[PDB]
RNA sequence: UUCAAAUGAGAACUUUGAAGACUGAAGUGGGGAAAGGUUCCACGUCAACAGCAGUUGGACGUGGGUUAGUCGAUCCUAAGA
RNA sequence: AUAUGGAUUCUUCACGGUAACGUAACUGAAUGUGGAGACGUCGGCGCGAGCCCUGGGAGGAGUUAUCUUUUCUUCUUAACAGCUUAUCACCCCGGAAUUGGUUUAUCCGGAGAUGGGGUCUUAUGGCUGGAAGAGGCCAGCACCUUUGCUGGCUCCGGUGCGCUUGUGACGGCCCGUGAAAAUCCACAGGAAGGAAUAGUUUUCAUGCCAGGUCGUACUGAUAACCGCAGCAGGUCUCCAAGGUGAACAGCCUCUAGUUGAUAGAAUAAUGUAGAUAAGGGAAGUCGGCAAAAUAGAUCCGUAACUUCGGGAUAAGGAUUGGCUCUAAGGGUCGCGAUCAACUUAGAACUGGUACGGACAAGGGGAAUCUGACUGUCUAAUUAAAACAUAGCAUUGCGAUGGUCAGAAAGUGAUGUUGACGCAAU
């Protein structure tokens, strides 16, 4: 997951279960004020839902990453 | 000696799972699916293909302008032209002989 | 519309283990044209100045014909572990030590 | 997707407000029977659609360049 | 299987994480008595029957 | 089936190279449906299991991995319920 | 969601073509009608695609005592878009016996053939855009390294009872004639709505926004499924190279994948599996059980009997290699030129008389009992003469009915049926 922050400017996200693509983007924008071109989903074999949040070229994944304090 | 395998997961020779061969611009054969082939519409009266008429799928007409949908004709795209020669040439002498039945 | 072949035997030359008179010789006595060999009426013109190798034919001839003459001379004087038959450009080749 | 041959319909589809970017790829080709030439051909890349103008004449070429609006950003090569 | 319905998956998650083995620090307890996992399933043993 | 090297306390069985063979395209090849459910992949490791062996493994321990407006489900109706 | 451009209107809701019909567009409510969705199987023929085969050229590799202008390998082009491309069908002119046209297959023409000129469906193919910037094949340079950099070429053809597959026009067959619905479009109809200082068209072009939810790893089997298991069992389906040959047969090979099944030494008896035998030839045995013999192709020849269709590959004979030649069988162009297929027949020569040289591959005849035939059953001891079958005959019934079902019912099967039917033997 690492990788695709510092490569592919995607941030990768454990959501729940209930949120769909609507609610995710939704509160992407409004936890880290950044601005969301696509999501994409999936339910990982240990039950968890798992999102691929890809942001718009006006910003880096890089610095919102250590912004929140993982690297 | 290239071989190929279905890109579905649909593994039966069903008509919706036709496929054919074809070489890409990486130099390798792979699978292409096929959509069934479109049937002529087909006259109103006699059966016979219509002229003028594209061939497509049912829900590919209402993607298409209407030029190409019809024929700039009564009965444009419903009948053809001989059975409109029909029709014309039946209503006109019919409705004669009923006028002398009058009288 | 005859076409020109160019060998660059310079490499091999200096060194002071090839003899580039031999191999134009060999040429002339081995290049078939139309069935057997020393049928080369006008038609197939080898010269040679001592750094370079100019094939001039006419008649049915090609680059892999050159090159499988070369090949086949190159063994026969044990010489096929250090010298190779390279083409740089189209119709024009060289001998790499 | 799309090819156009007029070079009037060109010159607008740079400046149709829905345009960003252009590039010019140059082909070194060869004619019928003789020596090769350059070809440039022009890509306007419009909102739906990619429109290319190919002109085979190396002096027309560069004229084009030269009236190509400054605003559309042009990619060379 | 590959297309397989949620309620299968979702049995299929719980059956991974209970595939572990007993957890050390258990063993030290105060009047402990459970010595190892009575439960523990392998996929070449014994089916899920789900 | 054979030779050599590497690894290891330990090699007829692990790895690499060389050689000899076979499946011979209705295959011992390349994909799927039903079914199984993590067996997939990496690292560590050999008490038990692989009816010889084992440094190897579908084993053991710890982790990683499945991204869709266009592929399916979802919609339609069939025998029927 | 909505603007712009275009089109249309002061003859309000467009024009062209004799016509088939054509186009960037070129109002259409209720209601009605039609089409698409939407269909069997077999046979030969036409065409397309991928594969197979092959020539020239530009690269790389292998062999080289000798021979081999040689052996192997790379030379690719997606969805989509524009123009164009067709058997069939149709339109106009014209009016046919001295009947013509015409398919491998004999059907069509005064209900208008042949012929001349046109229109149309776009399966499909060609060119171009996508697109060489990709991918592929090589050469020359740096270099522990994050590792690249610069160069060239990637071209033009041929062939078909070939293979796989798609499709078209046809033909054979039935007491068998071989789904439904959602969904989409067209037409008929004319309710309304609209122009002159102005409106309508989102079925013409361009531009704007959004498209949720669940599945997606891997095996698919001589180890991932089911058989107590890592069991020689069982379990649906797609892709399919070269040679030999009629062949998806057997045998050998390329791509790819495996090289796994406890081993070492020795070679007694008895076994299991695979084989050969002098002379005789079923004397063996309940019984020719088992084994042997026959075997492909070409040619010659072929009985009793018969429902005339068969019997029949009846029976019984001859031939088959290699090599060098001969003859016949075509296409395309202006009697010549030129190009390209394996089919058949025949003749010399040659040999330890061998030649369907391995593989592959019918024993046959004269009769009796019995069932007509193809078909079906005792999964795990019986495949038959048993069952079924077409044919034949008998029986019941005209619906307030016959046969049968249900505890009951404002309940059911035959019956989406009607004596050329249904039901019972
Ligand atoms: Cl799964
Ligand atoms: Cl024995
Ligand atoms: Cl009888
Ligand atoms: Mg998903
Ligand atoms: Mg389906
Ligand atoms: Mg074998
Ligand atoms: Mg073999
Ligand atoms: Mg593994
Ligand atoms: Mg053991
Ligand atoms: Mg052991
Ligand atoms: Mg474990
Ligand atoms: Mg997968
Ligand atoms: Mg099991
Ligand atoms: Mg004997
Ligand atoms: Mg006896
Ligand atoms: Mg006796
Ligand atoms: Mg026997
Ligand atoms: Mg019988
Ligand atoms: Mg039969
Ligand atoms: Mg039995
Ligand atoms: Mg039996
Ligand atoms: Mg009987
Ligand atoms: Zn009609």
């Amino acid at each position: 997951a690492m990788k695709k922050v510092e490569d592919g400017n995607i941030l990768v996200f454990q959501v729940s279960m209930k949120a769909n693509k609507y609610q995710i983007k939704k509160a992407v924008k409004e936890l880290y004020e950044v601005d969301v071109l696509k999501v994409n989903t999936l339910v990982r074999p240990n039950g968890t839902k798992k999102a691929y949040v890809r942001l718009t070229a006006d910003y880096d994944a890089l610095d919102i990453a250590n912004r929140i304090g993982y690297i | 000696a290239q071989r190929v395998t279905f890109r579905r997961r649909n593994p039966y020779n069903t008509r919706s799972n036709k496929i054919k061969v074809v070489k890409t611009p990486g130099g390798i054969l792979r699978a292409q699916h096929v959509k069934k082939l479109a049937t002529r519409p087909k006259c109103g009266d006699c059966g016979s293909a219509l002229q003028g008429i594209s061939t497509l799928r049912p829900r590919q007409y209402a993607t298409v302008s209407k030029t190409h949908k019809t024929v700039s004709r009564a009965y444009g795209g419903s009948r053809c032209a001989n059975c409109v020669k029909e029709r014309i040439i039946r209503a006109f002498l019919i409705e004669e002989q009923k006028i002398v039945k009058k009288v | 519309i005859a076409k020109t072949f160019t060998v660059d035997v310079s490499s091999p030359t200096e060194n002071g283990v090839f003899d580039p008179a031999s191999y134009a010789k060999y040429l002339i006595d081995h290049i078939k044209v139309e069935g057997a060999v020393g049928n080369l009426g006008n038609a197939v013109t080898v010269t040679e100045d001592g750094t370079v190798v100019t094939v001039v034919s006419t008649a049915k001839f090609s680059g892999k014909y050159l090159k499988y003459l070369t090949k086949k001379y190159l063994k026969k004087n044990q010489l096929r572990d250090w010298i190779r038959f390279v083409s740089t450009k189209t119709n024009e080749y060289r001998l790499a030590f | 997707a799309r090819e156009i041959t007029d070079i009037k319909q060109f010159l607008e589809l740079t400046r149709r407000a829905d345009v960003k970017t252009a590039t010019v790829k140059i082909n070194k080709k060869l004619n019928k029977a003789g020596k090769p030439f350059r070809q440039t051909k022009f890509k306007v890349r419009g909102s739906s659609s990619l429109y290319t103008l190919v002109i085979n004449d190396a002096g027309k070429a560069k004229k084009l360049i030269q009236s190509l609006p400054p605003t559309l950003k042009v990619n060379r090569l | 299987a590959a297309q397989k319905s949620f309620r299968i998956k979702q049995k299929m998650a719980k059956a991974k994480k209970q595939n572990r083995p007993l957890p050390q620090w258990i063993r030290l307890r105060t009047n402990n008595t459970i010595r190892y996992n009575a439960k523990r399933r392998n996929w070449r043993r014994t089916k899920m029957n789900i």
